[PDB]
């Protein structure tokens, strides 16, 4: 992989980074699969402020 | 590779891997949360330091009284 | 209610706002004339 | 090829072995916690807590167990003094055994992840070479961190299903484990208010949930992804070191100055309570309030607990005792046995003198007996050829009130000198030095040890932060090649 | 580097005027302090 | 298992031993005074 | 004077552990050449 | 542009040989009229001590600090 | 192109001096710190926070002036002008030592801006930022002694005051109370700083005397200034000399110039650890064996016991007016004297 | 106890001197 540094005959290693890629606008499947998660999130944080009001 | 059951379940969770929304995005929105946080740190630093006195708060051991 | 030290903190962040507002404002203005 | 400071760089290009190593580090940490627990349960002494608490005995992990609600023992004692307690499974010995088996399981899983290292999950199959999805990871783990923070605040701290936390009074006389209500007013940022801590963990938890969902459902923008050079695992480390040393610095200060989450019945007095002469003013307040209701000095000083006087002993500062003085504070002056009683010096004119107490700065300090306004009225002369004030020209007498000596009066110059000499430390106690073979030279409390450790680790993690922050932004010059380019496959020339 | 035309405000201009004007005020202060009789 | 492809060796030449041992033994002479007290 | 029984153990470990560490790496990389 | 050339350019001289003395004299009067002492709160040299007191003015409380200085200055300390 | 990019390019233009993004934090903070000290050693008193005189206005020479720390009755106050202790009044703010905190904090931000400036220049030229890494030794020193240590004592009063004699006082105060010279981390620091100066002199001399074409009518012309040198001499010559005098030499130039970087930097880091240890008043003052032997036998004298006697003297004769806010008054039959031994 | 430890550590420094002079690594 990384073969480096002939200063003493030596090695040093570094990361292989993914390529960059501009997003494609979402499909309706991607929209509804995302919708379940955000909707779950909304009610989850509502319920936890509810538990918070109870415990005081 | 080693085909295994839990690996296949977690497979779609690491599958974007370098994808990015075009240009600046929500940087200007980050900066708003960022600034508020710094101002918060200053408020709670000066209360501790007794440089900001807010009536009804007494910064000493005697608040466990 | 407000204590004097709280006004002092308000003064403080308003001078902070002013001095950074100015610095970036004049630097954005100076850069974009002689670009 | 690798030098001795590049040997762990062979995990950079495969996560399986990285996780093997991380599981291993975790095994060692849980094992050390458990092993250290068991060891100092073999030197802890539960018979006497009032003049022999844990932080006099140099306990390190016992204060952190006690602060959250573990107090019992299966040997039938408690740190409060309660003998015949029923703790159930959760006691000190229990959590120790728990951590040791936790380490055993972690060691096995670490082994598992080292032998099996090739799993296609860690590859990306469009080019079949290892990669991670770093934003998605941070999001998932932020979701977990937030929910655990929320649960810990909402169920354990509150005492809603858990035990609550350790709460005290200002002077650290009667403290115990009790429930705590949350407090979200502007008195919740009072850092000597337990309620602020309950409020914080609920609130911070909710922020964690919100942000954790957010980072699943938005990808990074391009300008940041290229700026901060994401997709490079060495930048996550760079950020984490900065966060981690920020946290260490602020806990170093919160431990050294004190807060409600570092009580003085589990970590001992701070040095700022000796500077302000805190307990001394409280003791005099109690004494005048008892005299005013009608009393003589003997009865008045007999009504001050031993415990309150013990804190006005400078041997409990975390700012006496040096670096290569190693051992518990009990190694320092021996174990306390009893309170002699408050000592009052008077001249033969009749007037009551006051012994000027020693700052924390010195190693040795004069004994200069001052009267009401501030003029010197007697002293112990350093000279052995010269005096204008001595205990043979001003005839000072010490009288004792409270403690072992009620109404004892000494008027012989040497004994009265010895009492003056150990009463610039504050209140006088009886010590047993043979048990540890103590030497009389000061030692610092656990508090000082903790803050020193963390204030030096934070300063070292600073250099760490800059080194890794450099190695990720200057990656293209530390190696001759750019990760932007995919390795070169085919050569074109240009030659005349 | 900075254009020879040099409009009245220039990076160089402020740099040499935030180290010129206070010093001529301050050296005039110190000189006056020399003739104060103790 | 199947061999790790990220397996590299580790070096240490003689002059590094000399330097390193010097530092170890010297550091011991400085701090041993304080350990014994 | 009281000289610690554990000062000696600190001294002993402080030298012996790093010295054998470096020496083992050195003999290992010497058998890498021959 | 070398500094030597702009320093002996006529444009420099015509404004600056008028402003340089003004700054030197403004400093000289800031000291000589007694004002330097009144702006920076530095005591005059006949007045560090009060008549009554032989002790130094020393601050002993942080929130009533300016009050303690105001008191110390009225008694001419 | 968007307004951010125009602005960014203009900050990175070719000038007499580079401004850069790091300049934006660097230049105001540095200028205001430097001016703050200049107006303080020239007008601002210390008569209400130490009972001393340290101004040209008060009448003092270059060596005895200072901008002085605030009182001990101010605690760990930040001393803002708008804060609740000067309450927006300039005269009180100079009198209470608020100018001290001004310099310290602005100078910390100047140092942060400067290390960032070194990174920025390194990255736009494209060299490794090793000189920024070297600059973490001053920052370590500065944040440990001017910031971390006073935040451990009781106030900013024991922070080192900006001034010549005012720092000379710090040296005696450390020599007397903490016995700093006997601490091992300071021992390591002294060795490192002297070792850096040692490598400086030796390198400087042995490169100067082994140049190629010291005669010959040197027919080399470039220079190539960024090389600094490091081909204008023969390494083989140098090695061959030193390997006979001291019996060891370098043979790799790269590692020489890394050793030069390594030595004085490690020195300052060890001392920075040492003084953050003193903040908790964790010091080595004594060896316990010597104290027990000296208590059991008073015919025992060493150069170290002697140091203990001298330190014991420094404290009692300096303290009553070094720390006047303690109001020590010591009769002259209780102050230590050699002729009473 | 203490002094033997001191002279032993000294002795191995000066031995290490001897080793660095007459047995350096041949640089090739
Ligand atoms: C790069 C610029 C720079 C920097 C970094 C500093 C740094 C500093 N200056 Mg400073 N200063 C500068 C330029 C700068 N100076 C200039 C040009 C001037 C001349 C006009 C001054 C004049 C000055 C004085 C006279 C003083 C300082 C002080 C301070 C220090 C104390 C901390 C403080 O009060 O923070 C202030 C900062 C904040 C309160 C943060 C502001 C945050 C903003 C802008 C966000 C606001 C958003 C929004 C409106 C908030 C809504 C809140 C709501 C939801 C509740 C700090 C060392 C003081 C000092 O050193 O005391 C020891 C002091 O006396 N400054
Ligand atoms: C001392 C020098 C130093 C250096 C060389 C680095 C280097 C770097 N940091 Mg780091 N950092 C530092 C200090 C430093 N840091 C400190 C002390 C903290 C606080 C703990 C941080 C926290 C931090 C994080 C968490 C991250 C970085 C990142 C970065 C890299 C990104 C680019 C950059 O230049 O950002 C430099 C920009 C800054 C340091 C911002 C300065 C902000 C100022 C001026 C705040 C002023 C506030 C207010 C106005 C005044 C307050 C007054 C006060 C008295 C209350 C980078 C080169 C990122 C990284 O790792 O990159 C790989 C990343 O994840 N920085
Ligand atoms: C209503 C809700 C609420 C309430 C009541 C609190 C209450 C509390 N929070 Mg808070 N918090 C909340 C919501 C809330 N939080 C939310 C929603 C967030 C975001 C998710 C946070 C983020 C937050 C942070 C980031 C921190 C707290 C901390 C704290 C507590 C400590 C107060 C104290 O001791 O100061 C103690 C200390 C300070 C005020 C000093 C801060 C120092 C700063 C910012 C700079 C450090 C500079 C440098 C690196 C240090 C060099 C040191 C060297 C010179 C010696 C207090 C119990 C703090 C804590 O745990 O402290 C132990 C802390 O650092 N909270
Ligand atoms: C599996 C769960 C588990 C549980 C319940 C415990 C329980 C316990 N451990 Mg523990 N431990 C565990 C796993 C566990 N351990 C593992 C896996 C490790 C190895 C890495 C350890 C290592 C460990 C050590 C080394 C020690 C303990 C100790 C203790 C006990 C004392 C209380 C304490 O120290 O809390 C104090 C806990 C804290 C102060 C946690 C602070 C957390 C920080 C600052 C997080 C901030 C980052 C966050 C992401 C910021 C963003 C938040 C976001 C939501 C906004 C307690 C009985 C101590 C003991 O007595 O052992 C016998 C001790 O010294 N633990
Ligand atoms: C890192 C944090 C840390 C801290 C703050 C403490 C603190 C404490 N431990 Mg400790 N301990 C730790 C980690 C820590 N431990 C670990 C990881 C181990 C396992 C190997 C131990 C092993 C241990 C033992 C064996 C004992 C304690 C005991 C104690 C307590 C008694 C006071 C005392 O004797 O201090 C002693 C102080 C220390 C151990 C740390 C400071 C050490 C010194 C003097 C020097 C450090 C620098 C060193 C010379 C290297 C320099 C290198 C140079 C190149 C820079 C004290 C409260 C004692 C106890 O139970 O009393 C009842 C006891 O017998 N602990
Ligand atoms: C916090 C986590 C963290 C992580 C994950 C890394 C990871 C890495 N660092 Mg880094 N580093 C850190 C903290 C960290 N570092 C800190 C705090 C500093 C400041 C001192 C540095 C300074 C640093 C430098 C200067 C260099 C690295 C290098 C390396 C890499 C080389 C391999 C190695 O293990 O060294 C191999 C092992 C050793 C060198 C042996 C160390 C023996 C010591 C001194 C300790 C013995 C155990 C210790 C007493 C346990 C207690 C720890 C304590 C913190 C509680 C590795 C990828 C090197 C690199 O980038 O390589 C390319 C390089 O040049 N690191
Ligand atoms: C005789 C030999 C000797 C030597 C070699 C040393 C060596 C050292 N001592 Mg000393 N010391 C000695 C004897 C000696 N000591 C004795 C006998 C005593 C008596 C007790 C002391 C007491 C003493 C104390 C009390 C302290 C030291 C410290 C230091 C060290 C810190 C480095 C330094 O100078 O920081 C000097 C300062 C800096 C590096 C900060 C520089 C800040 C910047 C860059 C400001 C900006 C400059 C400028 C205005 C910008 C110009 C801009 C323009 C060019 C464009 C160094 C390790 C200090 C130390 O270790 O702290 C960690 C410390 O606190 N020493
Ligand atoms: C007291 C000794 C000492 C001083 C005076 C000093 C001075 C300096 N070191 C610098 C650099 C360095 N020093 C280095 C290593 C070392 N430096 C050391 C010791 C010192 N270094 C030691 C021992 C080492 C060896 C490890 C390195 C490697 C560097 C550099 O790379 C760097 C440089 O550029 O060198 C040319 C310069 C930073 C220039 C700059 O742009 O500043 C930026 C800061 C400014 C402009 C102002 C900062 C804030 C202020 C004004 C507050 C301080 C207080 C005032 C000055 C008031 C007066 C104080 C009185 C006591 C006089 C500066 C000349
Ligand atoms: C397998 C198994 C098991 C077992 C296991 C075990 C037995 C464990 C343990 C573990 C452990 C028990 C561990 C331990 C560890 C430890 C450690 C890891 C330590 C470390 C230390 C350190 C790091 C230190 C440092 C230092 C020093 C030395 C000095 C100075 C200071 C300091 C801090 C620096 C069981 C059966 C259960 C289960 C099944 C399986
Ligand atoms: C959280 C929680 C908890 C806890 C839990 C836990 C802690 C769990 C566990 C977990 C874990 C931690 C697990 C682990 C596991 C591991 C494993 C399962 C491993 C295995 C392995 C193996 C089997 C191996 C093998 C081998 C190899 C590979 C090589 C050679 C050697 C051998 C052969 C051995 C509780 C209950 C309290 C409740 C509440 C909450
Ligand atoms: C404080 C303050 C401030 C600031 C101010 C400033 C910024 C100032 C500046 C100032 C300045 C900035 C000053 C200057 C001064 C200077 C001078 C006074 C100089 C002198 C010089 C000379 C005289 C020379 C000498 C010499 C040398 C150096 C070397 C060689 C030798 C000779 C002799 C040539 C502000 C308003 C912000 C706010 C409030 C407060």
């Amino acid at each position: 992989m990384r073969y480096t540094t002939d200063e003493g005959g030596r090695l040093n290693n570094f990361a292989i980074e993914p390529k960059v890629y501009q997003a494609q606008p979402w499909t309706p499947q991607q929209k509804v699969r995302a919708a379940l998660l955000v909707g779950g999130g909304l009610l989850l944080v509502a319920g936890l402020v509810a538990i918070a009001v109870g415990v005081s | 590779a080693r085909r295994t059951w839990l690996g296949d379940i977690l497979r779609p969770l690491n599958s974007e891997y370098g994808k990015v929304a075009p240009g600046w995005g929500t940087t200007p929105l980050m900066a708003v949360f960022m600034g508020l946080f710094l101002v918060f740190l200053l408020i709670i630093l000066e209360i501790y330091n007794s440089t900001l006195i807010l009536d009804g708060v007494n910064v000493s051991w005697k608040a466990l009284g | 209610t407000i204590t004097p030290s709280l006004k002092g903190f308000f003064i403080g962040l308003l001078s902070g706002a002013v001095v950074l507002g100015l610095t970036f404002a004049v630097l954005i203005a100076i850069s974009q004339i002689d670009k | 090829g690798l030098p001795w400071y590049r040997v762990h760089t062979v995990l950079i290009n495969d996560p399986g072995r990285l996780i093997a190593a991380h599981l291993m580090h975790t095994a060692l940490v849980a094992g050390w916690a458990g092993s250290m627990a068991l060891y100092e349960l073999a030197t802890f002494d539960p018979s006497d807590p009032v003049l022999n608490p844990m932080w006099r005995q140099g306990m390190f992990v016992l204060p952190f167990m006690a602060r959250l609600g573990v107090t019992g023992s299966w040997s039938g004692w408690s740190i409060t003094g309660e003998t015949g307690i029923d703790p159930g499974f959760w006691s000190f010995e229990g959590v120790a055994l728990a951590h040791i088996v936790l380490s055993g399981l972690l060691f096995l899983a670490a082994c598992w992840h080292w032998v099996y290292w090739d799993l296609e999950l860690f590859r990306d199959p469009r080019t079949g070479e290892p990669a991670l999805d770093l934003p998605k990871m941070f999001g998932i783990h932020l979701f977990l961190a937030g929910l655990l923070c929320f649960g810990f605040g909402a169920f354990h701290l509150t005492g809603l299903f858990g035990p609550g936390m350790w709460v005290s009074d200002p002077y650290g006389l009667t403290g115990s484990v009790q429930p705590v209500a949350p407090e979200w007013g502007p008195d919740g940022f009072n850092p000597y208010n337990p309620g602020g801590v309950v409020a914080h963990h609920i609130a911070a938890g909710i922020v964690g949930i919100i942000a954790g969902l957010f980072h699943i459902l938005v990808r990074p923008p391009q300008r940041l992804y290229k700026a901060l050079r994401m997709g490079n695992i060495e930048t996550v480390l760079s950020s984490s070191i900065a966060a981690v040393f920020f946290a260490a610095f602020v806990v170093a200060g919160t431990m050294w100055y004190g807060s409600a989450t570092t009580p003085i019945e589990l970590f001992g007095p701070t040095r700022y309570q000796w500077d302000s002469s805190y307990f001394q003013q409280e003791i005099n307040r109690r004494v005048q309030a008892s005299l005013a209701s009608g009393a003589t000095l003997e009865e008045a000083w007999s009504a001050i607990p031993e415990k309150l006087a013990f804190y006005d002993y400078i041997g409990n500062n975390p700012a006496k005792g040096g670096l290569f003085r190693t051992g518990p504070m009990n190694k320092g002056d021996g174990i306390a046995q009893a309170w002699k009683g408050h000592a009052v010096f008077r001249n033969k004119e009749g007037e009551e003198l006051f012994v000027r107490r020693m700052p924390a700065f010195f190693e040795s300090f004069p004994v200069i007996l001052t009267d009401k306004n501030g003029v010197v009225k007697a002293d112990i002369p350093f000279r052995r050829a010269e005096s204008k004030y001595s205990f043979e020209q001003q005839g000072v007498t010490v009288s004792f009130y409270g403690g072992e000596l009620n109404g004892q009066t000494f008027t012989d110059p040497p004994t009265v000198k010895s009492y003056a000499r150990k009463a610039i430390f504050g209140e006088i106690f009886e010590f047993d030095t043979e048990t540890l073979n103590s030497d009389g030279i000061f030692r610092t409390s656990p508090r000082g040890w903790f803050t020193f450790a963390h204030a030096v680790f934070a300063l070292l993690f600073f250099f760490g932060h800059i080194w890794h922050g450099a190695r990720t932004l200057f990656r293209d010059v530390f190696s001759g090649i750019d990760p932007e380019l995919s390795p070169e496959q085919v050569e074109w020339g240009f030659y005349q | 580097q900075e254009p020879v035309s040099y409009p009245i405000f220039t990076v160089r201009w402020v740099a040499v005027h935030t180290l010129a004007v206070p010093t001529i005020f301050f050296l005039g202060a110190i000189a006056a302090m020399q003739f104060i009789q103790r | 298992m199947e061999p790790n492809p990220n397996r590299q060796p580790v070096e240490l030449n003689r002059t590094s031993l000399y330097l390193g041992l010097l530092l170890i033994l010297v550091l011991a002479l400085l701090f041993s005074s304080y350990f014994f007290n | 004077m009281e000289v610690n029984q554990l000062g000696l153990i600190a001294t002993a470990l402080f030298v012996l552990v790093p010295s054998v560490f470096l020496i083992i790496l050195y003999v290992q990389t010497e058998s890498q050449q021959k | 542009r070398p500094f030597s050339d702009i320093i002996t350019s006529v444009r420099y001289w015509v404004i600056h040989s008028i402003t340089i003395p003004a700054l030197f004299i403004a400093g000289w009067l800031f000291v000589s009229t007694g004002l330097a002492y009144d702006v920076f709160g530095t005591p005059r040299p006949d007045s560090y001590y009060a008549q009554e007191q032989r002790s130094i003015p020393l601050v002993t409380d942080r929130f009533e600090a300016k009050q303690q200085v105001e008191t110390f200055l009225e008694q001419l300390k | 192109r968007g307004w951010f990019d125009i602005l960014d390019d203009w900050l990175k233009r070719d000038r007499f001096v580079f401004v850069g993004w790091s300049g934006i934090l660097l230049f105001p903070c540095a200028y205001l710190a430097l001016g703050g000290w200049l107006t303080g050693t020239t007008f601002v008193t210390s008569w209400y926070t130490h009972g001393l005189a340290s101004s040209y206005l008060e009448g003092c020479n270059f060596l005895t002036v200072a901008v002085s720390t605030p009182a001990n009755s101010m605690g760990h106050s930040l001393l803002l002008l708008w804060g609740p202790e000067a309450q927006g009044d300039f005269t009180r703010w100079c009198q209470l030592g608020g100018l001290w905190t001004f310099i310290a904090l602005h100078g910390a931000f100047g140092l942060i801006g400067f290390m960032l400036r070194q990174f920025e220049i390194a990255r736009l030229v494209g060299v490794r930022p090793y000189n920024a890494i070297a600059f973490s030794a001053p920052i370590a020193v500065f944040v440990s002694v001017f910031l971390i240590y006073p935040l451990g004592q009781s106030s900013w009063f024991f922070a080192p005051s900006f001034g010549v004699a005012a720092i000379f006082r710090f040296l005696l105060f450390f020599q007397g109370f903490h016995n700093w010279t006997l601490n091992p981390f300071h021992m390591m620091g002294v060795a490192g700083v002297l070792g850096g100066a040692l490598l400086c002199a030796i390198h400087g001399a042995t490169v100067e005397n082994t140049l190629f074409q010291d005669g010959e009518g040197a027919s080399t012309f470039r220079a190539f200034n960024p090389t600094q040198a490091e081909e204008t001499y023969s390494m083989v010559t140098a090695n061959r000399f030193w390997s006979q005098i001291f019996g060891i030499a370098f043979s790799n130039k790269r590692w020489l110039h890394f050793f030069m970087l390594f030595v004085p930097v490690t020195g300052l880091w060890m001392s920075a650890i040492g003084v953050v240890g003193l903040a908790l008043n964790l010091r080595s003052y004594d060896f316990i064996s010597q104290e027990i032997r000296a208590a059991e036998d008073p015919e025992f004298e060493t150069f170290y016991t002697k140091n203990l006697l001298l330190n014991e003297g420094i404290r009692a004769w300096m303290a009553p007016q070094d720390q006047p806010h303690e109001n020590f008054v010591f009769p002259e039959e209780v102050l230590p004297r050699g002729n009473a031994l | 106890m203490e002094t033997i430890t001191y002279v032993f550590i000294f002795a191995c420094i000066i031995a290490l001197f001897f080793f660095a002079i007459f047995f350096r690594e041949p640089p090739r």
